[PDB]
């Protein structure tokens, strides 16, 4: 009858704390329950909460519920606490055939603290199998806009977040292809509000030779056969020893 | 800490359990009982040994563990995690080995042509 | 836990659809059939109690719906006339006692079109870095582009080394339509993999992008000269480049032409000796 | 009506 | 006035043969409304009264399922109970387990019950407040801990404020012809000379509702607390109830003698002299 | 209660809830975050022991792992007959040498 | 490439090291191997797949396996890596010449010597 | 464990006087455990036809009981209710008695 | 950036021992040369 | 039975297949119908032989099966897991090769050697 | 760096026939 959820939308910076509340009016609550849904699975079960006064806590959600609302606080979000959290609400019944009241929802967006921002615009290689030019935009501050192309055949994707567990690295990115020739993309984010100092790499090519070597590594192959050559010298330097000692004698 | 001991020898893998000499132990293998079934031939169990031939890196590495009999085997706080890659008649040897290897041999040809040139230069 | 079956289904408009809800880890007393259309929130349709006849709601035209609560762990949801308009997100939800929580599964992605010709089998491609960006960040950023199917049944991953990668990789939330207005089009999904700069250029890295894709079922009147659109993986693949600099590659072509050239070298150098040796001999024994 | 709710022993 | 509900469940175990005797019980007032045994062949939850009999099969379906689930839980209960006691596996033992809640004249949540008992002796309760358990012995403290730590006294918290309480408004709006009523006792007093000289003047009670009455013996204003033999109200088979209460007394004294009865159907408590 | 070992792109990590102690072995690397230790490519055979605690149930127990790999880009396959055929031309050269310069000191 | 038809046998490729694996459905506990015919080995509970070594050396032939059903169908498996393929680019031909006029040269002139 | 030793009373449900059907109730309570054996007499002899109802507590876990059967009472006759306990040396026989 | 066996100093060795030779071999011809 | 045969010049490659003589082979690769009329001249089909033309190792690769007019591509008794490496102009090193080359090195450096010393003996 | 074997072994060549050659002068100018 009255289950009402606010605030509709959230926008949190990762490492800050927030909290949701659900408001109800029943003649009833037999439990409260807390829902979690992704935007393309089933809502995965949170919390119940059966009487007014308690508290329930998991690893960082936590609960509460009181005679005229519901909170849920949120500690130290991460960028992976994006669903939608959904209340609903069991009214008593002799029976208990009487159904849920469910709330609409609160879109809830962790935005990652990018550390030091780094724009940029880089043309990404063809795939030598299709005709689609794609470039890519890289490291922004994480507060940017990214709005899509007034042009019909040019797609642009929204704002993405990359995490990199093996440099514990944090990225924002977005993608605009399209199959045109004049398509070079300095021109293609014109609509979206790029911040300054954006790069734009040179179109001649740069090489770090210390780079590329960094990256060696070898088998066994390679070390037979570096055996087999210092064998064969070896050989070849002793029988060349030899002739040499003879074309000596004789001469 | 006493840590483990591991043997490579071709396709066949020895671990010695360092801290438990005095009693019976056994074996657990990414949470299962490995070794001491007085079957399968490939493993095998000793007083302090465990034997695993035909070692195959991808199914058979990960988490071991030794433990004493009659003690719960979740006590243990000494785990070891193996990854390793094995070969046949493949064997490990540092440049080390090769020069020095390539010295001597270079060496004593000098000594037995100075030798052999000593010996018949007087006749 | 619940688990539905099947999780995707697309049928041609006039045939009858048949959704399952096996219940779990116990014996479910309720059992809930929900829906949801697309941006928009959970609406239920309808509930089944103990081994009684289910209970509708005001906009679900009993003809149109049924509900068979065989067994205690299991519902059977059928759409009889399956219409375009029946286009949804069939989510199943199950409860023990009047008393306790209820329980989700997996949702079921129905699609249906009046018309077979429609279905379109994606498009993938790869797209390797740009060595300005490695140079500049020391990070390479590899995109698969899946491009022109229907419907948005896909899953995509990343493989490297022939194992499933996890980290670094950062796909869409959802398909988008090419031609957002007009009806049938068709749908584009992106996805970002960023790894080291040395990890890139090592050529004995494999790398690869996999869509699957969900399709026409195995039994489906197919009269057209084109390919039948089932069920099936489509993937690319890329190898480690290093550009400008010494590889692996380089120094094994170089190590194989030393060893053909030394070892005609040995060989020419032990025919000259044949011959030394005989006239030394020849020499002697004239004395 | 009995106790419809999660049954829990000693 | 006032109203309740009340749900009894025993369990017996047998250490020889079969699995433990389990049975229920279920009151409204005075007035059992449904039973279950085990040992019975119909292995259904079963009416015992007439307003009952109007549910659908669903309601029969529900009860039989969670009383059996009540028994199962029972069984293990019996099982863990003597691991924590000690003792060998050849004896007998029982529990008893006891739940309700009581409401007001305005049909409104008074008062809930829930109680443990191992072996007729106290295991665990639930406080007056319906917010911490209460515990007797040492053994005890562990199933306290266990329950205390998951939130069990909220979960049987919210059934016995809410569920109880409709269900029992359900129950006695169904069944407002007999749970409502109220009779009169039909009171008369008899005489019997014991030898020669004392005799007993009786005063009885007879086929009254509810079963809450109350007798006194009177000698000119002087309250007789001793000398008095009265006995436990007794039921009559039919729904009503018994009592009667004796007094030894001197020949011809009888008329310095009198009985008061007090009932909840009389307007005036009355008062009984011999003829 | 094992030290969770994560085998991301091309090196090793060891995975704690708290600081990792360095037991022995490969020093390592921290990647500014104090919970993870960077054992470096797994080609290059790192070796170790470390030690750790745990913030979960385990809570005032101590936890030791130890890691050896063995890929060993120094392995090379030689069957016996191919190094006794090396041997005995090695042998033949050598001999060989000898007696010619036998030949030429006449 | 189906389960039904007997066809059972597939490859596993691409993995860190050079090796090639072969897989197959059947599901019985013990399952044995062949190779044109021919008893090749048997693997337990513990292994999945038949080990073939590195790519280098270019594996081919016919295999087979068999659990609780017949014999799997045949697969074919054919390689060819060029580990020993050469470049014939400017630079090799180039060397290989002026290695050839360079040792033909100092033959020459150690026979050239020793004319009588 | 703790027992208690059961209370009989013997009665009928309406007040008696020959002719007539009625019924006659052994009701016992306050025992403890619940294994009890309970009959009842007439001329010294069981009777076959008898119920009982469901078992149930009091406020101290002691448990009741309720057996009747229907009679005709006469002049001339004799009933009784006969009750074997565990706590019990030797069985006890209720008689009884119209003005009780 | 691992070698195993491929590191350039095996052939380094080999080359600096034929170098030592032939320096030290013409040092003792132009030794020889000069003194007659 | 007999299995397919491989043929490899240069960057094209051969695959033939000698079951069903007389009915007509359709080719399968990666369950993807091939060889057909299709606009393609890389790839080419005639009664017994399927031509791959500038074979990319990456996509060309994998499963190949050989099943006549009519029947089903899983009722075709054999597959054939190709991977193979192309070369423009890469010359393979074997055994018979390098022995080859040693036979004729030999050989014209035998002759130019008898050649200079008969020369030189007569000058001298 | 310079883990390019070309120039060892045009390294090794020049001083495998420079060597050759001066031992050749020398060892006819002792005898
Ligand atoms: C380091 O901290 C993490 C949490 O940040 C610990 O992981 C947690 O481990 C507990 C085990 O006590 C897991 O709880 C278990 O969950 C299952 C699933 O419901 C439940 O059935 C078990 O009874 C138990 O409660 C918990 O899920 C898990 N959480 C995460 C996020 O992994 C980890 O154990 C800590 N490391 C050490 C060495 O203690
Ligand atoms: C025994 C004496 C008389 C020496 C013979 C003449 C030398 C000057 C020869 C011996 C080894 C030859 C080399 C053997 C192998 C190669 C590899 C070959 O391959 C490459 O290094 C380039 C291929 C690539 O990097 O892609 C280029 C010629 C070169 C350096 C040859 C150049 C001439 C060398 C140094
Ligand atoms: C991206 O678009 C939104 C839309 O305005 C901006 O978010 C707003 O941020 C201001 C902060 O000053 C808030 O007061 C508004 O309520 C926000 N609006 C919404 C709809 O969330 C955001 O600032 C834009 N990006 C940039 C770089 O300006
Ligand atoms: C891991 O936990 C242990 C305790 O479980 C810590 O050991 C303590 O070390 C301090 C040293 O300042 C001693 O004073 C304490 O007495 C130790 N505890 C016990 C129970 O003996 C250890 O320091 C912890 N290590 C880390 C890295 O957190
Ligand atoms: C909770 O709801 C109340 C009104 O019901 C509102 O005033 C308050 O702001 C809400 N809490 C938060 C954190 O928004
Ligand atoms: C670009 O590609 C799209 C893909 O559908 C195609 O429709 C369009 O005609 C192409 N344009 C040009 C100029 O090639
Ligand atoms: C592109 O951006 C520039 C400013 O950077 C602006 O002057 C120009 O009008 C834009 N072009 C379009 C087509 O919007
Ligand atoms: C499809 O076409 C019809 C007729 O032109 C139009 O009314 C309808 O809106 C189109 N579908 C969508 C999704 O716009
Ligand atoms: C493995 O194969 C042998 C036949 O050599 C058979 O006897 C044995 O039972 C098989 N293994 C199992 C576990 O069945
Ligand atoms: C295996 O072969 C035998 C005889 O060849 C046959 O009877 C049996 O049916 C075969 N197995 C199956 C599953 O067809």
């Amino acid at each position: 009858d009255q289950v009402t959820q606010s605030p509709e939308a959230l926008r949190l910076q990762e490492g800050e704390s927030s909290s949701l509340n659900c408001s109800y009016t029943v003649s009833g609550l037999r439990g409260l329950f807390w829902y979690r849904q992704d935007p393309g699975k089933g809502p995965e079960f949170l919390f119940t909460l059966y009487s007014a006064g308690e508290e329930k806590e998991k690893e960082r959600l936590k609960a509460t519920l009181t005679k005229k609302e519901s909170f849920l606080h949120i500690t130290a979000p991460k960028p992976e606490d994006s669903a939608t959290y959904l209340c609903a609400v069991q009214p008593l019944n002799a029976g208990n055939n009487r159904k849920l009241i469910w709330g609409l929802g609160t879109s809830l967006a962790v935005n990652p603290n990018i550390q030091n921002p780094d724009p940029a615009v880089y043309q990404l290689r063809d795939s030598k199998s299709s005709d689609k030019s794609v470039c890519l935009f890289t490291d922004f501050d994480s507060q940017t806009n990214v709005s899509q192309s007034k042009d019909s055949d040019v797609y642009i994707t929204d704002k993405t977040v990359l995490d990199m567990r093996s440099m514990d690295f944090k990225s924002n990115s977005a993608v605009a292809w399209s199959n045109k020739s004049d398509f070079a993309c300095a021109n293609a984010f014109n609509n979206s509000i790029i911040p300054e100092d954006t790069f734009f790499p040179s179109p001649e090519s740069s090489c770090d030779v210390k780079l590329v070597e960094k990256s060696f590594e070898t088998d066994t192959n390679l070390n037979f056969q570096n055996l087999s050559v210092i064998g064969f010298r070896i050989l070849l330097l002793k029988v060349a020893g030899f002739n040499l000692l003879m074309t000596l004698r004789l001469w | 800490q006493t840590p483990y001991k591991v043997s490579i020898s071709g396709t066949t893998v020895i671990l010695t359990c360092p801290q438990y000499p005095g009693s019976e132990i056994l074996w657990q293998h990414n949470d299962k009982n490995i070794g001491g079934d007085e079957d399968d031939k490939n493993i095998g169990s000793d007083e302090d040994h465990l034997s695993l031939k035909e070692f195959s890196e991808l199914e058979q590495s990960g988490y071991y563990v030794c433990y004493p009999r009659g003690s719960k085997p979740e006590d243990a706080n000494f785990y070891l995690y193996l990854r390793a890659r094995v070969c046949e008649n493949c064997m490990e040897m540092d440049v080390m080995s090769v020069a020095t290897i390539v010295i001597v041999d270079i060496c004593i040809t000098g000594g037995l042509l100075l030798l052999v040139y000593y010996w018949s230069k007087n006749r | 836990v619940v688990s539905q079956h099947p999780s995707w289904v697309i049928c041609k408009s006039g045939t009858s659809v048949k959704i399952e809800c096996r219940s779990l880890d116990f014996q479910a007393t309720t059992m809930f059939w929900y829906r949801q259309f697309p941006k928009q929130s959970l609406m239920l349709m309808a509930t089944s109690n103990e081994g009684s006849k289910a209970t509708y709601e005001q906009g679900v035209e009993k003809d149109k719906f049924l509900i068979n609560h065989a067994s205690l762990t299991l519902s059977t949801l059928t759409v009889t006339s399956a219409h375009p308009e029946d286009s949804s997100f069939y989510i199943c939800s199950a409860r023990e006692w009047g008393g306790t929580e209820a329980f989700f599964g997996q949702g079921t992605r129905l699609t249906v079109v009046e018309d077979l010709n429609k279905v379109f089998p994606p498009e993938v491609a790869v797209f390797e870095p740009s060595e300005a960006e490695i140079s500049h960040t020391q990070k390479a950023t590899l995109v698969c582009l899946a491009t022109g199917f229907f419907p948005d049944h896909v899953e995509l991953s990343w493989w490297v080394n022939g194992k499933e990668v996890h980290s670094g990789v950062s796909t869409d939330p959802q398909p988008l339509k090419e031609q957002p207005a007009l009806n049938d089009s068709r749908y584009c999904l992106s996805s970002r993999l960023r790894v080291s700069a040395t990890f890139w250029q090592n050529p004995r890295n494999h790398f690869r992008c996999q869509v699957q894709f969900y399709g026409l079922s195995e039994n489906d009147e197919w009269t057209q000269d084109r390919a039948k659109p089932v069920t099936q993986i489509v993937s690319a693949e890329a190898w480690g480049r290093a550009d400008c600099g010494f590889t692996s590659v380089s120094y094994q072509q170089g190590v194989l032409s030393a060893t053909i050239l030394y070892e005609i070298l040995l060989g020419k150098a032990t025919l000259y000796a044949v011959l030394v040796s005989a006239l030394v001999l020849m020499a002697m024994v004239k004395r | 009506g009995v106790y419809d709710g999660r049954e829990h022993t000693v | 006035g006032s109203h309740s509900m009340r749900y009894f469940f025993t369990s017996v175990s047998r250490p020889g043969r079969g699995e433990p005797r389990f049975i229920a019980v279920g009151y409204v007032d005075d007035t059992q409304f449904v039973r279950f045994d085990s040992d019975a062949a119909s292995q259904r939850m079963e009416p015992r009264a007439p307003w009952i009999e109007q549910e659908g099969p669903e309601y029969w379906d529900g009860e039989t399922r969670k009383v059996k689930a009540h028994s199962q839980t029972h069984r293990v209960d019996l099982g863990t109970l003597r691991g924590y006691y000690n003792q060998s596996e050849a004896g007998s033992h029982t529990v008893q387990r006891m739940y309700g809640c009581d409401v007001g004249s305005d049909w409104r949540f008074l008062r809930g019950y829930h109680q443990y008992a191992y072996d007729g002796k106290d295991y665990i309760a639930l406080k007056e407040d319906l917010r911490s358990w209460t515990a007797a012995d040492m053994a005890a403290q562990t199933t306290k801990h266990k329950w205390e730590a998951a939130h069990v006294a909220e979960q049987l918290r919210a059934y016995l404020e809410g569920t109880c309480v409709e269900w029992l408004r359900r129950y006695l709006e169904n069944g407002k012809e007999t749970l409502q009523r109220t009779d009169a006792p039909k009171t008369h007093m008899t005489h019997h000379a014991v030898s020669d000289h004392e005799a007993t003047l009786r005063c009885w009670a007879l086929s009254f509702y509810p079963a809450e009455i109350t007798l006194t013996w009177q000698r000119d204003g002087e309250d007789q607390t001793q000398d008095t033999e009265l006995v436990e109200t007794r039921p009559a088979g039919d729904g009503t109830f018994q009592k009667w209460a004796a007094v030894v007394v001197p020949s011809g004294q009888e008329q310095r003698y009198t009985c008061h009865v007090q009932h909840e159907g009389l307007p005036k408590p009355l008062t009984l002299r011999w003829e | 209660f094992k030290i969770p070992i994560e085998e991301l792109e091309d090196r090793v990590f060891v995975n704690c809830n708290t600081s990792i102690t360095w037991v022995e072995g490969t020093v390592g690397t921290l990647l500014s975050d104090i919970t993870r230790l960077d054992l470096g490519k797994r080609i290059l055979d790192p070796r170790g022991i470390y030690r750790c605690n745990g913030t979960d149930i385990y809570k005032d127990k101590e936890s030791t792992v130890q890691v050896h790999y063995r890929m060993c880009q120094s392995c090379v396959e030689l069957d016996p007959a191919t190094v006794a055929g090396i041997i005995v031309t090695d042998v033949i050269a050598t001999l060989l040498l000898a007696l010619g310069v036998f030949c030429f000191a006449g | 490439q189906s389960i039904k038809g007997n066809h059972l046998v597939k490859v596993y490729d691409y993995q860190e090291d050079g090796s090639v694996l072969l897989t197959c459905d059947a599901e019985a506990k013990n399952i044995t191997w062949f190779k044109d015919g021919k008893m090749i080995g048997f693997l337990t509970e513990d292994k999945k797949k038949w080990n073939l070594g590195s790519n280098a050396k270019d594996p081919r032939g016919m295999y087979q396996c068999k659990g609780s059903q017949n014999k799997s169908k045949p697969l074919q498996v054919y390689y060819r890596m060029c580990q020993n393929c050469i470049e014939l680019n400017a630079a090799t031909i180039s060397g290989f010449l002026f290695a050839e006029i360079v040792s033909i040269f100092v033959l020459a002139v150690g026979v050239y010597f020793i004319a009588g | 464990m703790i027992q208690r030793t059961p209370k009989i009373q013997v009665y009928s449900r309406h007040p008696a006087e020959n002719g007539k059907s009625n019924f006659l109730n052994c009701y016992v309570s306050g025992f403890h455990p619940s294994d009890i054996e309970v009959d009842l007499l007439k001329n010294g002899e069981r009777i076959e036809k008898v119920e009982h109802s469901d078992l149930s507590f009091s406020k101290d876990w002691s448990f009741y009981l309720l057996y009747y059967t229907e009679f005709t009472p006469t002049e001339k006759d004799e009933y009784a209710c006969r009750v074997n306990h565990v706590t019990l040396s030797q069985p006890k026989i209720v008689k009884w008695d119209r003005d009780m | 950036q691992s070698f195993g066996l491929l590191d350039p100093k095996l052939c380094y060795l080999l080359d600096g021992i034929l170098f030592i030779y032939g320096v030290i071999l013409t040092a003792l011809f132009l030794r020889v040369k000069f003194s007659r």
